[PDB]
């Protein structure tokens, strides 16, 4: 191996050496940034070091004389001192682990920076900025990576779990980012960054996938955007392809890359993102933060760093290409000290040639300034050029088949055990057919509540010692209590979530379960990337028996035998006995668990009480307001008929009365949280109550679950039984949004209260009658009844007048046009802005938001999308996209801040001159008690010379005559 | 029981009352088990962390450990990885303790267990303890022997050099110690204590030549101790050996070097002599008393006065606490040395004193002291009264040193470890086996030491290569020698210059010093060519003794003797008798011959020599080689020069008194008048002082002129001239303070100054 490979090897250990060896300290391993930055960085540590893994491990392959032994040995080592210097550098911050593992707070996060000399903290918590999931992740894929490969006490591998249960919550936790910046607006903003939940889907998978998957939700969603505030970021390599590999559709993982080839790289590489300004001539150097007005200087000049390039060459020696141009075009490099390359950190547009460069962009010859060499880019490109001149291989980086996330997964068949609560069920179930087993004869295998499982994971973790205390109670779900767990040599099998939840109406419906059921199955066949086959435990209770008791329910029945038929759920099931799955199944052992008016005197008013149960009911808020828990003299407490009340209710199951008395009861859903959780994971941002705008309080970040419930109580300010449909609805949305997500495509901003009253539209159109008493039939429907009201809500579908139906369904469920905001950013540039009901949504945001991004969605949804009524909205829809269509065409600009509903109406105003001489009844169109506008306008088709846009046509352009007095039109 | 259930008691044992209290993040053990002490100890956190390691040499007899064996020896590993941290952040101090050993320079020995940083300081406690530098090293060495990698990179390498190149001038560094206190008097005052000193040979013993990187290593990962540096420890603890210091006539402390972990003292004699003295004068039932006159934790100890005042140290006899640790080293050693029932004895003694802990785990309470009301009972009758435990485990107090080695001896005592398996290097060598082991024992055997030197006579010129011949000796030049090189010794002090430089930590390479004649000895193998060096004896020199070829005989058996005694490597020694042409003038022929014929008989002093040519001494020898060197910075490798071959008054009549009361021109006028070179020592050095450094004198600056007498009077032989020179332009040699260390390591203190005068 010395003849032409040995003398290579000793060309890239004097490489590794002279850039990065050099600079390690002897007492802690850690790597300073710089000369200047003396501190080292979490990420950056982990990233420098991959050049010596890497060449220790080339070393090793070759290793068979002592020299080449005592290299690799020396390699491998260093590794092993820089991985364990950042473990002391966390290790001494276990402290704020344990703070950050339950309040997920900036402020309680591991450092980024540390000393290098003392592995202490250089600054406080409050100078840097420290929360950055990516670098704890990315330390944690790494050790994975590193251990799996061979390099080498019990109290910090529970400080590993316990740092795994740091990064496990990364889907929900607001970040920094990469940049340990936040956001790109650059005020300290926690944000959530796709870089940092990949790197954390992908450390939590080489080292619960509940949240494992919840992660690769949000990368589903958010790619091939970064952020909130980011249209795309070139970190996203490091999650689409080296080192995280977190997204597993390939599509993905292509369509991340051409935006980045397209929009960010340059000349002198990839800037980080759109109006970065990090190195920028246009920034004041000594002011930390970035004034709003001032990112638009830095678009078109952004820094190109030659960093992101190294992630193009580690793809395509990854997955096998002839991007052999990724280098060739790294001639970039500082010297050819002696030859070194010294990658460089960025490329800044020198100051002179900043109007050149944004004229005419990725032209300008930049000059390189930061940090030279930039150790974290270095090494990878280090890396790279072993890996691509044939000295190392994917598998050797990595041991954990993290590249192979691509490859499509095939579908996974989903083991299902029905079990009998009772023998009697058995009997019934096996007089219908359904052969199964008992509870008790599943022994020795015992079937426990999820609740059991996630009390259980509370006790993993713990070393008192360190004052680190388990795992946050977090509930499990389906992904969760679908394995077979080996607790004390017995095999502990867990049933879903949906099941010992028996707290809220929705478990009594046994269609709800069904449905449950069936989006838990769904989100197994889809989620589940698991050794082994997943089994849902899913036991037949008495409450799931007919009203006689001698017979099942018929969609239990209608499942179970769909499910032994081997598909339900959109998933292949196989159902059979339990103990016949041990087999095949994620059998996961868990260690940690073995030993080792008039007469105000409310004196005698409940005796009216003592049969129609609805007026027993109905009494009984005159009595909790006015007398909740209080006496009643008989033995009796309002609270306690009230539970009576419900219990009677739920027996009759007559259903408006069960949600009245829970809605006075304050019934709350327990997966709540999991259900707004679900919806945000998805980008899709929540309002609360009806829909004019200071009740509907929205919710753009994830909630606890006593903010969110708190927040659903005071959107209803007091009028109930609209408290329990903004949870009920958020709940059905998660279950659709797990099972069929492109029904909520083009949708961004989900306006409970909208939902709840067109559904209670339908019900009037449909089943005709009276708004109102569709209204309180809306109550009287059951939960699976609700949920497939909203299904035709989301889906359209049905059961002259109709173009007001849809016009009010879009609005309602809040529905976009696909790429309407993209469109709006082009008239802001136009105009000076647009006004809606007098909130007005200026062109200065467009000088922070780039037009793709998913905060300046938020602006537009939060200036137009407010509007109370649905179909005024969908109308203040047509009229942006009428002065989009218009736009073009128009040569010029004006001066002022355009309302759009004044074109609306304006169009409303030429809807009446016009209809009525073409010769329509006077009333025939009537104006609506709400918005002023003629139901007809509503009622009138989209196109067509008598069509609602055409009108809005008619009206713009009748509405900037006066602001723009001369309109030289295309 | 099977092994895993012998095992899983001691794994409860070590898991619960040491590695429980192991820090998360430095990895040292903490001295106080509960409570807001940030203070860990090394030689506590050492011996921990060999405690761990031991249960680990354990389980690698099961193959289904359960990642027990991975867990006990990477906790090990975490101490000793810990410790190096602390004294790698100390590494200002490991660069000026080699220059300056003092108090107030040393690496601390008790650092905060939660972040490594210094705690105490250097007013606030004696942190010059070299037992625990050097037992870090011995551990270390014992450690990467087991298969335990603990030195990752070749800078953590130089530090463990520069680490024993402080350990290697211990002799000369007096310290506080393990007891940390210094004498038995806390005077605030160190002292050379045996336990020290020999915890510093077996370092330096195990260190020599051991690669840190261990089967994974390369001769760039070696370690190298200076023969000659280690001899002046085996010469210091030998001489102070039955006991321990000036203060001490014996400690307990000398039962950790005798016998494990060190295993130092390598004769029989004293180590009975040294181990009779401390069971019969230091035992006790409780355990041994750390030194006779002790008030550690005594009843009658002040808690406030840190400073015990003169005379208290007798308030402390009887009283004295005793240690059940030091039955556990009793224990140990008596599996070492084959004794099964010093085994028992001392187990049966400690059984009583061990307290258990909730869980039924075995505490050894660090000291049982004589509670205050009885103390004058015990001091009547000693013996008689009962102590209270210091610690009982109970009250959340565990003493982690004496945990560990509870591991280390009841795993010994249970065979459930080895003594090879513990003792990696074997630090303990049984009788039959003292025979070949380097440092130590020489093929001869413990008693016996006829060496026979490998001399190779060199000749400064081909001319005197073939005089020497004509008369007898057949000499080799330095060129007949070719691929060999001949280097001064201070060539290899610059090479040696060069060995764990690392400017990362700042620390610079051997303190530059002479070697000696044990170091040049050996033949070494530089930057590619093989380097004999020719001993100190023959270095020139200013001072005048060097004139007399009596002198340099007696110099050249005095060194072949010094070479006989205290060599113990593998390979015969080489001495290479340099001689040069001024050796042989005048009459000095007739003796040089004399010596240089005896050197080809095969006995010069007792000593017996092997005169040949050196390519057949140096052909199948051990060559020490000096990898250190490399190109390192320079792209070059660094300039060594080699020896190369030479090519072609009855009295003074002026007496000092009665013509320095003179301060005239006319001393310069005798100067003109004198033919003696005495009178002109004398009269040309009254005016070293009177006129001047520079006073213009006939021939010129006078500084020249007594230079010129002195040397011509050296070979004048007229040594009153010699003698008056060398004083008036004040001479000393370079031997004098190498020779002081002579009498100081013996135990003999030099008084200079003359008979009637000042006296120092
Ligand atoms: N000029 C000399 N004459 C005799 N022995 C010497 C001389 N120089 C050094 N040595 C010996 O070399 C060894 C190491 O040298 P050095 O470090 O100077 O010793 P020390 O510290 O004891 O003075 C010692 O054994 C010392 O006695
Ligand atoms: C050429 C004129 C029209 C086609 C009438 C409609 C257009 C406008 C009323 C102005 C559009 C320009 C904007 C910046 C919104």
């Amino acid at each position: 191996s010395r003849s032409n490979s040995g003398v290579r090897l000793d060309g890239y250990a004097r490489l590794v050496q002279q850039t990065i060896l050099c600079h390690q300290n002897p007492v802690t391993g850690l790597l300073p940034a710089s000369y200047d930055q003396k501190d080292a960085w979490v990420r950056d540590n982990v990233y420098s070091i991959l050049a010596v893994w890497g060449l220790g491990l080339a070393y090793r392959k070759n290793a068979d004389r002592d020299e080449d032994k005592a290299k690799a040995y020396e390699l491998e080592q260093s590794v092993v001192k820089l991985m364990r210097g950042l473990l002391h550098c966390m290790i001494r911050q276990v402290d704020k682990v344990e703070s950050f593992k339950y309040s997920q707070s900036t402020k309680d996060s591991l450092h980024a920076k540390y000393n290098t000399k003392t592995c202490a903290t250089v600054v406080g918590d409050d100078q840097w900025g420290h929360l950055q999931l990516d670098a704890t992740s990315v330390y944690l894929l790494f050790l994975a990576q590193m251990t799996a490969s061979g390099l080498h006490s019990l109290d910090e591998v529970n400080f590993i779990q316990n740092l795994v249960f740091y990064i496990e919550a990364a889907y929900k936790t607001a970040d920094f980012g990469i940049w340990e910046r936040g956001d790109k607006t650059n005020q300290g903003i926690s944000e959530l960054n796709a870089s940092s939940v990949g790197m954390a889907k992908a450390a939590l998978e080489a080292l619960l996938a509940d949240e494992v998957q919840h992660c690769q939700s949000i990368l589903n969603s958010l790619l091939p955007r970064a952020s909130t505030s980011k249209e795309v970021d070139a970190s996203l390599l490091s999650v689409v392809s080296f080192p995280a590999f977190a997204v597993e559709d390939s599509q993905l993982v292509e369509l991340t890359k051409q935006e980045i080839i397209t929009k960010l790289q340059g000349r002198y590489g990839c800037c980080r993102f759109l109006r970065d300004g990090y190195k920028t001539p246009k920034e004041d150097p000594n002011r930390l933060y970035y004034e709003p007005a001032e990112l638009k200087l830095f678009e078109n000049i952004e820094c190109e760093w030659p960093l992101f390039w190294t992630y193009f060459i580690l793809d395509g020696v990854f997955s096998g290409n002839a991007e052999q141009v990724q280098e060739y075009k790294e001639a970039l490099e500082a010297v050819l000290k002696n030859g070194v390359p010294l990658l460089p950190e960025l490329y800044s547009v020198p100051p002179d040639r900043v109007d050149e460069e944004y004229q005419n962009p990725h032209t300008v010859d930049r000059v390189p300034m930061g940090k030279l060499p930039h150790m974290w880019g270095q090494s990878l490109y280090i890396l790279g050029s072993l890996m691509a001149e044939g000295f190392l291989a994917p598998g050797e980086i990595d041991p954990l088949n993290r590249r192979f996330s691509t490859v499509p997964k095939p579908d996974v068949v989903v083991q299902v055990s029905i079990l009998a609560e009772t023998e009697e069920i058995k009997t019934i179930l096996k007089d219908k057919g359904i052969y199964v087993e008992t509870i008790a004869e599943v022994y020795p295998i015992r079937v426990q509540p999820a609740r059991i499982l996630s009390h259980i994971y509370s006790s993993l973790g713990c070393n008192n010692r360190m004052k680190l205390s388990g795992r946050p109670y977090r509930h499990m779900g389906v992904l969760g209590t679908s394995k077979l767990y080996d607790i004390r040599k017995t095999i502990f099998t867990f049933t879903p979530q949906f099941i010992d939840q028996q707290q809220f109406y929705l478990a009594l419906d046994n269609k709800m379960i069904v449905e449950m059921l069936r989006t838990d199955l769904s989100y197994l066949c889809s989620r589940w990337r698991m050794t082994g086959q997943p089994t849902i435990t899913f036991p037949i209770s008495h409450s799931m028996l007919d009203e006689d008791g001698t017979s099942l329910n018929s969609s239990i029945l209608a499942a179970l035998r769909k499910m032994q038929d081997g598909y339900f759920g959109g998933a292949r099931v196989q159902t059979g006995k339990l103990s016949e799955f041990l087999t095949t199944s994620c059998c996961t052992h868990l260690s940690f668990m073995d030993p080792g008016s008039g007469e105000v005197d409310f004196k005698a008013l409940v005796l009216q009480l003592k049969e129609q149960a609805d007026i027993l009911y109905m009494l009984y808020t005159m009595k909790g307001p006015d007398w909740t828990e209080l006496y009643n003299e008989r033995s009796a407490t309002v609270r306690e008929l009230l539970t009576e009340l419900y219990g009677k209710v739920g027996e009759i199951r007559h259903w408006g009365l069960i949600r009245y008395i829970s809605g006075i009861l304050r019934k709350k859903v327990e997966a709540l949280d999991e259900a707004c959780t679900d919806l945000l994971s998805h980008q899709k941002h929540l309002t609360v109550g009806l829909p004019p705008e200071p009740r509907e309080k929205t919710i753009s970040a994830p909630l606890p679950y006593e903010a969110l419930t708190q927040l659903i109580d005071e959107a209803s300010e007091g009028d109930m039984s609209i408290s329990i449909l903004t949870q009920e609805i958020m709940v059905y949305l998660a279950m659709y949004m797990r099972t069929q997500p492109g029904l909520f495509a083009e949708m961004f901003r989900l306006r409970i209260g909208l939902i709840i009253q067109v559904m209670a539209t339908e019900l009037a159109h449909s089943l005709r009658c009276s708004a109102e008493e569709a209204t309180e039939g809306l109550m009287n429907l059951s939960p699976s009844a609700m949920k497939n009201l909203l299904h035709h809500i989301l889906s359209g579908k049905e059961f002259q007048g109709q173009w007001q139906r849809r016009r009010r369904l879009d609005g309602a469920l809040n529905r976009v046009p696909v790429g309407f905001y993209q469109k709006v950013w082009k008239v802001l540039q136009k105009c000076h802005g647009l006004s809606v009901e007098g909130f007005v949504l200026p062109s200065s945001t467009t000088r922070e938001m780039t037009p793709g991004e998913i905060k300046f969605s938020v602006h537009v949804e939060s200036v137009l999308n407010r509007v109370p009524q649905p179909e005024y909205r969908q109308l203040l829809v047509e009229a942006i996209l009428v002065l989009t269509m218009l736009a073009d065409i128009e040569i010029h600009s004006i001066g002022s801040i355009i309302a759009v509903e004044k074109i609306v109406h304006i169009a409303n105003d030429l809807f009446l001159q016009e209809q009525k001489t073409l010769g329509a009844d006077d009333t025939m169109l009537a104006k609506d008690p709400a918005s002023g506008i003629c139901t007809l306008l509503y009622d009138s088709a989209p196109s067509g010379r008598f069509g609602t846009m055409t009108y809005l046509s008619k009206a713009a352009a009748t509405y900037v005559q006066e602001f723009l007095p001369h309109s030289i039109c295309a | 029981e099977t092994l895993w259930d012998k095992l899983d008691h001691y794994y409860r044992i070590v898991k619960s009352t040491l590695l429980l209290y192991q820090s998360p993040t430095t990895g040292l053990f903490p001295t106080k088990t509960c409570g807001g002490d940030q203070k860990a100890k090394i030689q506590d956190s050492l011996y921990c962390a060999a405690g761990a390691w031991a249960l680990a040499l354990a389980y690698r007899r099961i193959d289904d450990d359960k990642g027990r064996t991975h867990e006990l020896e990477h906790s090990a590993i975490k101490c000793m990885r810990g410790i190096l941290y602390c004294y790698m952040r100390q590494a200002d101090k490991v660069q000026q303790f080699k220059q300056d050993p003092r108090p107030t320079t040393c690496l601390h020995s008790v650092f905060n267990v939660h972040t490594g940083d210094e705690l105490l300081s250097y007013e606030e406690y004696g942190h010059l303890q070299i037992n625990a530098v050097s037992l870090y090293l011995l551990y270390l060495v014992e450690m990467i022997s087991s298969g335990l990698q603990i030195i990752y990179n070749t800078d953590e390498v130089s530090f463990i050099q520069n680490l024993v190149f402080c350990v290697e001038r211990v002799y000369r560094v007096p310290d506080f110690g393990v007891w940390e206190r210094g004498s038995k008097y806390n005077n605030g005052s160190t002292e050379l204590h045996s336990s020290s000193v020999g915890l510093a040979k077996a370092a330096l013993e195990a260190i020599n030549g051991f690669n840190l990187f261990g089967n994974q290593g390369c001769s760039w990962s070696v370690i190298f101790v200076d023969l000659d540096a280690h001899n002046r420890n085996r010469q210091t603890l030998c001489s102070l050996l039955p006991r321990e210091s000036r203060s001490h006539n014996t400690d307990a402390a000398l039962l950790p070097c005798i016998s494990y972990p060190a295993f130092a003292l390598d004769d029989e004699v004293l180590f009975s002599q040294t181990l009779d003295k401390v069971v019969r004068k230091l035992k006790g039932k409780y355990g041994f008393k750390r030194f006779l006159r002790d008030g550690y934790r005594t009843s009658l100890e002040d808690p406030n006065r840190c400073y015990y005042k003169p005379a208290e140290i007798k308030l402390f006899d009887g009283i004295e606490c005793e240690f059940p640790i030091f039955f556990l080293y009793m224990m140990i050693d008596g599996v070492f040395r084959g004794n099964p029932k010093q085994v028992q004895e001392y187990q049966d003694l400690l059984t009583p004193v061990l307290h258990h802990t909730t869980e039924g785990y075995p505490v050894v309470p660090k000291y049982y002291y004589v509670p205050a009301d009885f103390v004058e009972y015990e001091k009547n009758n000693p013996g008689s009264q009962k102590r209270f435990p210091s610690n009982c485990g109970r009250d959340g107090k565990l003493f982690l040193w004496g945990q560990a080695l509870y591991i280390i001896a009841k795993l010994l005592a249970d065979e459930l470890i080895s003594p090879k398996d513990i003792d990696p290097v074997q630090r303990y060598v049984p009788l039959k086996d003292q025979r070949n082991v380097s440092m130590r024992f020489s093929n001869q055997g413990p008693l016996e030491n006829d060496l026979v030197v490998h001399v190779a006579l060199i000749a400064e010129s081909q001319r005197l290569q073939v005089f020497l011949n004509t008369y007898g000796i057949q000499t080799q030049t330095p060129q007949q020698v070719e691929p060999i090189q001949i280097w001064p010794q201070q060539e290899l002090v610059k090479a040696y210059l060069q060995l764990g430089i690392n400017e990362k930590l700042g620390l610079s390479g051997r303190p530059d010093r002479p070697i000696g004649c044990l170091g040049t000895s050996k033949i070494y193998r530089i930057l590619g060519k093989t380097v004999v060096c020719y001993p100190i004896i023959f270095d020139l020199s200013d001072f005048y003794m060097s004139q007399d070829v009596f002198l340099l005989i007696d110099d050249i058996k005095n060194a072949l003797q010094f070479i006989k005694q205290y060599w113990k490597m593998h390979g015969r020694p080489l001495f290479l008798v340099l001689i040069r042409e001024d050796n042989i003038r005048g009459s000095r022929f007739n003796p040089i011959l004399d010596m240089l014929a005896a050197l080809k008989k095969g006995i010069i002093g007792g000593v017996k020599v092997h005169v040949d040519r050196l390519q057949t001494l140096i052909s199948g020898a051990v060559v020490e080689q000096l990898d250190f060197l490399r190109i390192s910075d320079t792209e070059e490798l660094p300039e060594f020069k080699s020896f190369e071959e030479l090519e072609p008054g009855q009295q003074p009549d002026v007496n000092i008194s009665e013509w320095k009361d003179k301060p005239t021109h006319e001393i310069l006028q005798k100067l003109n008048d004198c033919s003696c070179l005495a009178s002109q020592a004398i009269l040309l050095g009254i005016l070293l002082k009177r006129e001047g450094p520079n006073f213009i004198t006939k021939e010129g600056t006078v500084s020249d002129h007594i230079e010129r007498v002195y040397r011509r009077a050296g070979s004048q032989k007229l040594w009153l001239a010699v003698r008056y020179g060398a004083a008036f332009t004040q001479k000393f040699s370079s031997s004098i303070a190498p020779h002081i260390t002579t009498f100081l390591v013996h135990g003999k203190q030099v008084t200079l100054g003359a008979f009637g005068h000042e006296e120092e």
